[PDB]
């Protein structure tokens, strides 16, 4: 629980989620299905341009 | 009423398929109960929560 | 708690069979003869009555009443 | 008072997990984020009577 | 038992093992475990979520 | 010729057909073929039907006789070895003492 | 993973640089062979072999 | 290398309720003992 | 006008509307339950 | 004792004896409905002690009255002009025995 082991070397982050997993063989091998509920919480800041 | 067979490939690793109409007729229905509580107390000074 | 209205598997109405089933059992029948008398043929339906537990009778004894 | 529109209709509100103070008339955010102790220190709480702490 | 397919309407090519089994539902449900975070409270001593 | 099995589709080793695709034609071809198989195999199998039952594990007839004979032979041989030991007749194998 | 009640985490990188590095170096399509000895890991699984 | 003063750590690395953190208890007991020895030697 | 709590033992309506400590008016019981609501609630039969 | 949600689910499964070829699909929203695309029933029963009960005080069928709610306690409430088009007795639950 000390600083070096517990805080500096590995720490908690935000913009992340956890859930159970289930199978779906209709996807490609480089895709993952995300619930709409979790899609509404996580946000990516897009810069505006032309 | 179980049938032991391979079906639809959405049941690969220990996953299993459920009949929709049985779920609509009450199969596996359940209830979850939770409790909340509060306390109103009298302080040393003659004053109290309300 | 209380008998379900419809058989899960096939959707047949079994909710109206409980009193008759108990009455036929009370007449010294056996479960097989009673279930055949009521006309429940598919074994997906016989388990709906053969394996029921009637908790509402016991629960109501703890219910408030005058 | 909202610094952007001057209206006084500030409402304390939290999104899914983010606590914030929002002007309910123009959508501005005046103050966001809180710092709260967790269980890891909740287990260590002691007590000192203030009379003792005051001599 | 001899079983007929429900999608194609044609008989299957193997007899299917069929019957009743006792199934019990555990207390774990996905609705109680879905969780996601974008931004929120942070500890005091170390400013981490 | 042949029939496909773990040694040619499974994640064991080389000679995997997806491995050949990856090494000779690129990543995209392997990633496409995997999805094509994943979509085609269920449609065949779930409509063909494939099941396991108690009939598939019930012992045969000749197996019972063979097992009975084997058990008797083995037990008799063990009894003769113990008989050889307890009277001291047992020859000591030249790697350890009698026990 | 085996779909017996397991759970998995998910992170959403918040930068274009992180996005590019994740896509190019950690992509699933670029990691079809394990680096221990160069043997494939992502291949068919039970009930696709049958 | 032999100490005669101590820096008391800032408040921010020892929150209000641990009520207060144990480092505060140690500091208060040290200063209490210091006052005791001073007045008693005098 | 005053609000009614049902006693937990004899189920005789009691009115408190005060800081008076909880105790039934007829029996000695010390537990009370609120009456059901008067507004209607709509359910989907699904 | 039955919860509201369970009771509503149970009421959902009771078959009705209307002819579905004389009604239209209810549009989205408009929860009120009207005479052309809805039917209405009313259920109302209260349980009371039997005044003429004997001293046996042992048979539930004699101590209490209306202690069992059957599906025959539902009364059709005509809406609009339905009272004329459907003659008496045509609109009802089918089975009349369901507890
Ligand atoms: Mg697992
Ligand atoms: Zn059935
Ligand atoms: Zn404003
Ligand atoms: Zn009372």
């Amino acid at each position: 629980q000390g600083r070096f082991r517990g805080n500096l070397s590995g720490k908690r982050v935000d913009f992340s989620g956890r859930t159970v997993i289930s199978p779906d063989p209709n996807l490609r091998i480089d895709e993952v299905a995300v619930p709409v509920h979790v899609a509404k919480i996580l946000t990516f800041p897009e810069k505006v341009n032309k | 009423t179980v049938a032991v067979m391979s079906y639809s490939g959405y049941d690969i690793e220990d996953a299993l398929v459920l009949n929709k109409a049985s779920l609509d007729r009450g199969f596996g229905r359940c209830l979850v109960y939770k409790n909340a509580k509060c306390t109103l107390k009298r302080y040393t000074n003659q004053t109290f929560d309300k | 708690m209380i008998i379900p209205v419809r058989c899960f598997t096939c959707g047949k109405i079994v909710g109206n069979k409980w009193e008759a089933y108990l009455g036929l059992l009370q007449a010294e029948y056996t479960e097989g003869d009673a279930l055949d008398a009521l006309g429940l043929k598919r074994y997906c339906c016989r388990r709906m009555l053969l394996a029921h537990v009637d908790l509402i009778e016991k629960l109501l004894n703890y219910a408030p009443l005058e | 008072r909202c610094p952007d529109c001057g209206s006084t209709e500030l409402v304390e509100d939290s999104h899914y997990s983010q606590s914030q103070l929002v002007c309910s008339d123009c959508g501005c955010v005046v103050t966001e984020g809180v710092l709260t102790t967790t269980f890891s220190d909740e287990g260590n709480l002691r007590e000192v009577t203030y009379s003792r702490s005051t001599g | 038992d001899y079983v007929t397919s429900g999608i194609t309407g044609e008989p299957l090519e193997a007899y299917i093992y069929f019957g009743p089994v006792y199934y019990q539902k555990l207390k774990h449900m996905v609705l109680d475990k879905m969780h996601a975070r974008a931004r929120g409270p942070r500890a005091v001593l170390t400013r981490q979520p | 010729s042949g029939s496909m099995d773990k040694g040619t589709l499974g994640s064991g080793s080389k000679n995997n057909i997806f491995y050949i695709l990856l090494r000779d034609w690129g990543q995209n071809e392997a990633a496409d073929a995997m999805s094509r198989l994943a979509r085609l195999a269920p449609v065949y199998l779930s409509n063909r039907g494939f099941s396991i039952g108690i009939g598939d594990v019930t012992p045969g007839q000749g197996l019972l006789k063979a097992k009975y004979e084997l058990l008797n032979a083995g037990y008799k041989k063990c009894d003769e070895y113990i008989e050889a030991l307890n009277t001291g007749k047992l020859q000591q194998q030249p790697g350890c003492t009698a026990e | 993973a085996d779909f017996d009640g397991d759970e998995m985490n998910l992170h959403l990188p918040q930068t274009e640089e992180a996005k590019a590095e994740a896509l190019v170096l950690m992509g699933t399509k670029a990691n079809l062979v394990t680096p221990r000895n160069g043997e494939p890991l992502i291949a068919a699984i039970q009930d696709f072999l049958t | 290398l032999i100490l005669t003063r101590l820096l008391v750590p800032p408040l921010c690395i020892r929150p209000s309720v641990v009520n207060e953190d144990d480092l505060t208890m140690k500091l208060t007991e040290i200063i209490f003992l210091n006052d005791v020895i001073k007045k008693h030697r005098i | 006008q005053p609000m009614i709590y049902i006693c937990g033992e004899c189920h005789t309506e009691n009115e408190i509307k005060s800081r008076d400590p909880i105790r039934c008016r007829e029996c000695g019981y010390r537990i009370m339950y609120k009456k059901r609501t008067k507004r209607l609630v709509v359910f989907d039969a699904r | 004792i039955v919860q509201d949600e369970i009771l509503a689910h149970r009421l959902g499964l009771i078959p009705i004896h209307a002819d579905p070829r004389l009604f239209e699909y209810r549009n989205q929203g408009d929860e009120e409905g009207t005479e052309i695309d809805t039917l209405q029933f009313r259920l109302q029963v209260r349980c009371t002690r039997n005044p003429h009960a004997a001293k046996d005080s042992s048979d539930p069928n004699e101590l209490y009255v209306n202690h069992k709610v059957y599906t025959r306690h539902m009364t059709w409430i005509p809406l609009g002009n339905q009272a004329d088009l459907f003659p008496e007795g045509t609109i009802r639950p089918v089975h009349d025995d369901i507890l």
